């Protein structure tokens, strides 16, 4: 045996024909992408989302080191924020909770406000509240 | 601003309502339907994957639930009550409704109609294939083969078993009302329990007794009604013929 | 024609009932799962249309709707109730369905029986074309809605579906919802100790049912079943070449060239994208059962939960009391509890009474008889009650009503 | 063509089962209110 | 006539050309077969049912002649039973309900 292949007969596995040693192959990171926009009407920025992916390997996406100055924020910047549904660049995250604005996934939620950036946060589930009951 | 009109009278009036439950159920042999008896055509299928093999899963997962839809809407009470041999409902006539003994079959006088209502003659597939089973004078006349495996699957309750549960279901609702679906059935007169039917309508039970008779009359000719409906070309089962 | 059947008993069952949700949210891309890493095969595929557009938008209506599913299933209330520290619900035993502190997770008791009975190379499908989007809602915060939930019809009752939460004694809230059934307060604060202690087994008997290795959880196991192998098999068809030389496109590109590779790589394309496009049909037809699902889920709790429903047969089998939701994996759990007629007894019945040769009727009630005297009794309960002139109102005389029977009723005010 | 055929026979039944599951259930409620009780929804149970 | 069709527009009559008689086709597929078995961790006795397809027609429709004796013994014996849904075999008919 040479190959290894999985259940949708793509090979998982390989052994290196000059040395016989067991090699596995796995496909390379990849993901959805998904951008927060506030509003044309509202504003400009716009916070990216790259789903289900490591923050470590968002630069290496795209040849931004060649590419044009506006796509170099992705290599830098304190706009960069690790999420359960992925690596959110663009907004910043807060310590408060607010009302969901604009859902992302695994309970956080985005939104614009006030020197001026996207707020990436919890949802708040609503006003607290203790019944007095005796 | 201070005028109101006040009803001096009533009448009953007994309306039907039709509503599909299941449907046929179907199964086709993918293998026979694309490649009937073809050992080469079989090959080539396979390189397709397995496509088929959802279609059977999902006709299977169709055919399960016509069972699991009727079951649900009659297989509701677990006690098959019956209808107590001397009919006294306080003038009340529920023979038309309740199941003959005299017929072969539990179905009732009303339920003969419904049956009658619904005719195969048009329709090519099924009506030559129930014949088949009806066949002996043909050699090795196996007509699950024959219709390129295209064949209807039995309903799990059987029409004399579904009779059943609306028999029970009519034997409880007369005898107990609406108790019966709530717990043990209970025995009650059925004026008593037509009584507090008025009364969750907002009308005294005293309008019911005062003129119990009157409305045992109403009551009747009212169902006499459908059965001119029924039993006249009216067809009225448009939601099940289609 | 002249007997009747009164209980002189009750039994509160507490039912079960489990309804699915939403399901897992998928998004499926055509470049990976058609034409994986393959610039021949990418451009190639968009000559045959916006197919592709139509299956990332059918799954994307797809995915925001399951987080819309649980958003009318359980965010019927934008206040977050909290239940008392103090558990002094006279005598009923809740702590086994409110959060326990107690675990690194915020559930409850019963709330984590559910998560631990639905069993979940799942991750190696992931990575070939498929992605699972995590829900809006995640568990914790789905079990604080039911929390709050529960803090609100425990502590208010259905006020707090009405409109402002109304605190009120637990005693009283059930007091009145037998009310509700047709049964006097009476009843409940006679052997006010007798139900809780019914309650009180009957939410245990819950923990043993599903402690056990009966897997009544058959609705929301088969909602993962059936998107597992719906993926499954969605993956399996690459492994098919759908007359093609190879399954695999990269061979194809190695072993042929453009012009003529391109008859091979269209033959692949047309099997999996009618693959595809079975997929998201079938997860479309799924969708509209799992809605129908999460619409009739988000009746029970606006109906059976935040009220009494009269509904029979709707929010439990017998007279609905009222109802605790809980959480449950793709799903959500009701707790019925319902107000259910036990040991009957025979009684002879008439309908009116004649006393000054005219007829009294019962203004709420039957007219009962245990052989020697007739009684005024409670239709779901057996309190037998003197007739008196103030418990029947009269109408007409006694040659009219069928059934009638002779018999005195006392006068309250006469002595 | 023929599995074509089958599959959009097979997708059609799946559209025509949930409109017939549909009216299953609604006729499941209705029993479960107009026959096994007394139901105070107009028009559910009637006509009055 | 030469040959007769169905509604399928697949042959169903012919006649001879030699005698110049009336014959019919008739298929012989048999795939029309269920399986019933509780779980397998209970026990691996097995009941099989054959929908719409006579008891009595069973041994012609399997074509005994190439099978294994494990599918011979599901054509004849004591376990065989016959219900309106078809013949079912590997099973005891019970009286009780
Ligand atoms: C590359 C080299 O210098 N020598 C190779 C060795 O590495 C390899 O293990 C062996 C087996 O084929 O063949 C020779
Ligand atoms: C889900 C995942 O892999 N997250 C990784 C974590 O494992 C790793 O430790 C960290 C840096 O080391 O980067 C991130
Ligand atoms: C700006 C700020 O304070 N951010 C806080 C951080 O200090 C804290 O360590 C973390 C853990 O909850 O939460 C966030
Ligand atoms: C609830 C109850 O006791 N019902 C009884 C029934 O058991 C008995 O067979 C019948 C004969 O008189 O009378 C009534
Ligand atoms: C249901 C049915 O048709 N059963 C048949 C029966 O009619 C026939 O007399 C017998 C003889 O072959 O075989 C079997
Ligand atoms: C073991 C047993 O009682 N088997 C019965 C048989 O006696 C009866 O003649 C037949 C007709 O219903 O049904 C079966
Ligand atoms: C009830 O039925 C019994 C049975 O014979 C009869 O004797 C009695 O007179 C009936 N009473 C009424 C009120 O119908
Ligand atoms: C079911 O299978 C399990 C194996 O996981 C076995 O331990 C158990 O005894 C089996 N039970 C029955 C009733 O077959």
């Amino acid at each position: 045996q040479q190959f290894g292949r999985d259940i949708a007969d793509t090979t998982d596995a390989v052994r290196d024909p000059q040395t016989l040693e067991i090699l596995d192959i796995t496909p390379c990171s990849f993901g959805g992408v998904s951008v927060i926009t506030p509003g044309t009407n509202t504003s400009n920025q716009v916070a990216v989302l790259y789903q289900d992916v490591n923050c470590t390997e968002v630069p290496v996406a795209i040849h931004a080191d060649q590419l044009t100055p506006t796509w170099r924020v992705y290599s830098t910047g304190s706009n960069v924020f690790q999420t359960r549904a992925g690596c959110l660049i663009g907004a910043e995250h807060v310590n408060n909770s607010y009302e969901c604005d604009i859902p992302i996934g695994a309970g956080i939620c985005a939104s614009y406000q006030t020197s001026q950036s996207i707020i990436a946060y919890t949802m708040s589930l609503g006003a607290e509240n203790s019944v007095a009951y005796s | 601003n201070n005028s109101i009109a006040i009803p001096t009278n009533f009448t009953i009036s007994v309306t039907t309502e039709i509503l599909p439950v299941s449907m046929t159920k179907t199964s086709v042999d993918c293998t026979m339907y694309i490649c009937g008896d073809s050992t080469e055509c079989s090959n080539l299928l396979l390189q397709y994957g397995s496509f088929c093999t959802q279609l059977n899963r999902a006709l299977t997962g169709i055919a399960v639930e016509q069972d699991k839809n009727t079951q649900e809407v009659f297989a509701q009470v677990k006690q098959i009550y019956k209808t107590p041999p001397i009919k006294d409902f306080g003038g009340f006539n529920f023979s038309q409704i309740l199941p003959d003994p005299s017929k072969p079959s539990k179905r009732s006088f009303i339920e003969d109609l419904l049956f009658n209502k619904v005719t195969l003659a048009d329709a090519g597939f099924i009506k030559q294939y129930g014949d088949c089973l009806g066949d002996i004078a043909a050699r090795d006349l196996i007509c699950a083969q024959k219709f390129n495996g295209l064949t209807v699957l039995p309903p799990l309750l059987t029409d004399e078993m579904i009779a059943q549960y609306t028999s029970a279901l009519l034997a409880g609702t007369i005898t107990s009302g609406w108790t019966f679906g709530a717990g043990a059935a209970l025995q009650i007169p059925f004026a008593m329990q037509m009584a507090y039917r008025f009364n969750g309508i907002g009308v005294t039970q005293n309008v019911l007794y005062e003129n119990q008779k009157l409305i045992a009359n109403q009551f009747n000719s009212a169902i006499g009604k459908i059965q001119d409906s029924l039993s006249s070309t009216a067809s009225a089962l448009g939601k099940l013929q289609d | 024609n002249n007997s009747i059947a009164i209980p002189t008993n009750f039994t509160i069952s507490v039912t079960t009932e489990i309804l699915p949700v939403s399901m897992t949210k998928t998004s499926v891309d055509c470049t990976m799962y058609i034409c994986g890493d393959s610039t021949e095969c990418s451009n190639l595929l968009l000559q045959y249309g916006s197919f592709c557009t139509q299956l990332n938008r059918a799954l994307t209506g797809i995915a925001v709707e399951q987080d819309k599913n649980t958003q009318e299933v359980f965010a019927q209330v934008k206040q977050i109730y909290k239940t008392p520290p103090i558990k002094d619900f006279g005598g009923f035993n809740f702590s086994q369905i409110l959060p326990d502190p107690s675990k690194p997770s915020k559930r409850s008791f019963i709330e984590d029986l559910l998560f631990n009975k639905v069993t979940l190379l799942i991750c190696a499908q992931k990575f070939n074309g498929l992605t699972v989007l995590p829900p809006l809602l995640t568990d914790e915060m789905i079990a604080q809605y039911t929390s709050a939930l529960l803090a609100g019809t425990i502590t208010s009752g259905w006020t707090f579906g009405a409109g402002a939460a109304l605190q009120i004694p637990f005693a009283m809230q059930m007091a009145y919802r037998f009310n509700g059934i047709g049964v006097t307060q009476n009843v409940l604060y006679e052997n006010q100790k007798l139900i809780a202690n019914q309650f009180n087994s009957a939410i245990g008997k819950i923990q043993d049912s599903l402690s056990s290795t009966a897997s009544a959880l058959g609705k929301l196991q088969d909602v993962v079943n059936q998107n597992a192998q719906a993926l499954n098999t969605l993956v399996k068809q690459l492994s098919s070449n759908f007359g093609a030389i190879s399954s695999v496109l990269n061979d194809i590109l190695s072993r042929l060239d453009p012009p003529e590779a391109e008859v091979q790589i269209d033959r692949l394309i047309t099997g999996r994208l009618q693959s595809l496009q079975t997929y998201v049909t079938q997860q479309l037809i799924r969708a509209a059962e799992i809605r129908a699902s999460a619409n009739l889920a988000a009746t029970k709790m606006s109906e059976c939960v935040l009220g009494q429903s009269k509904r029979v047969d709707f929010c439990g089998k017998g007279y609905h009391l009222m109802s605790f939701p809980q959480s449950a994996p793709h799903g959500v759990v009701f707790l019925h509890v319902t107000y259910v007629p036990a040991q009957e007894k025979n009684f002879t019945t008439a309908p009116a009474i004649c006393h000054d040769g005219k007829a009294h009727f019962p203004r709420e009630g039957v007219f009962v008889s245990n052989g020697t005297h007739w009684f005024v009794t409670q239709r779901n309960f057996y309190e037998p009650q003197i007739i008196t002139t103030d418990n029947t109102f009269v109408s007409g005389n006694c040659d009219v009503v069928i059934g009638i029977v002779n018999n005195t009723v006392y006068d309250p005010l006469q002595p």
